């Protein structure tokens, strides 16, 4: 799982 | 290598442009309609037409670029992110992908005649400035 | 719908499940081995034969696929979950997309009654044992 | 003016690329084999065949641009920079004439559609994995 | 080996050289000679001539020399020996290109009978003192 | 990226 932008 | 997909069915990428992207219909009521009207043969084991084949395959590649973009804003946690992905998705493999279903049903439906005169027509009608612009826009029809 | 992409030229999913990984090629080189072999063909304004057709529309997709990808990739600022979402990618729709490419080119080749010939031969020969089978596998080839 | 060398003959630049570029022979073996088979029929006054007069061309050409290289690698001092010219070479120039050779002396030796052929069994052979494909190379021969 | 590329279509680097170095119009012009009046050959996939075959060669070893020049120019610093580089360039290379599409576009246009003749007797013309040769030189023409 | 002559 990750995130950005 | 550069492969139009209606240089097949007697089109382009530029006759399509005309239409705008705003006039394409909901992938969603694409499907429907493609399942109501020719699900039996699309679910068959013949080539009935290019236009199945070609469907077929489209609505397969949307499946699997649905799965895609779900499993990723799934890993995504962040709602900002995953909405701008599907924002992305949403305006160009969505309108990509509805300019192709919209293609293949309504010639399907109609005819290659039908379908590369509406585009001419339509041009006209877009290209017509608003004080000349009939309100009733072309409409494809079997009636 | 449910929709199989073979079941129109004779073959089915079950039919290819049998065949490994290990047994198609990169992307890559399926798409190079398309382009050298029936460029002239897949640009052309012809229907000539539904595997050109399907042919098109997969290698479509593909680049739809991977146009997402290298954005997200790009957008997304973590090595670790990029490299996790495209082995994602690769693991599930390229294996899909090699079977499908194999599939037509090797059809377009040989035969259909070959191809299936040889997906009926080397699922014997997948299913048996090693203990059981000869070491060495079919193989479709023109020498 | 957009040329292709071997359109002419029924081949591409993309179709002699669907070979590896370390398959090709020397430059200097190349033009050996030229020399000992085909020296009396280049050396002619007559038009033989295209291959025959396409052979001539790209040999002068290739002697053009050593001429060229050696003045310039005499002008040019500093052997850094000379082997890069060297290296720039050989990796654009060289190829292409190892590939045009290659192609004008094993057709003449073999036949077009022998050449051709095998320009594309090499490619799907070494584009397949090993434990699918024959173990052993294709090789172009005589006997 | 040693190659003529005239002895193949009936003439030697002796009988062109019967024009000066001088009389040959530049390189520029002739390819742009050879564009306007045989493109569509020239880029065609026929063995329309020998003449042409040596034509596309000539023109894409041209090509490859002007593009080693100018990767050389470009990756050097020193921007004064670059006068004598495209001096021998030209002195050497030009002038047989010249003479070489020169004499391709104009036993095209004109003709094997008349480009030979035309060759003899522009060397009468010229071996002739100034005292004794008229001004209305040869010219190799249709009217 | 050096000349010379």
């Amino acid at each position: 799982s990750l995130l950005g932008r | 290598m550069d492969i139009d997909p209606y240089k097949e069915f007697g089109a382009t990428v530029e006759l399509l442009s005309f239409l705008p992207s705003d006039f394409f219909p909901s992938v969603r009521d694409l499907l429907d309609t493609a399942s109501a009207l020719y699900r039996e043969a699309l679910e068959s084991p013949e080539h009935c037409s290019p236009h199945h084949t070609a469907l077929r395959q489209a609505i397969l590649c949307w499946g699997e670029l649905m799965t895609l973009a779900t499993w990723v804003g799934v890993n995504l946690e962040d709602p900002a992110s995953r909405d701008l992905v599907v924002s992305y998705v949403n305006t160009n493999m969505g309108l990509k992908f509805r300019q192709l279903l919209w293609f293949h049903i309504s010639c399907l439906t109609f005819g290659r005649e039908t379908v590369i005169e509406y585009l001419v027509s339509f041009g006209v009608w877009i290209r017509t400035p608003p004080a000349y612009r009939p309100p009733n826009a072309p409409i494809l029809s079997t009636l």
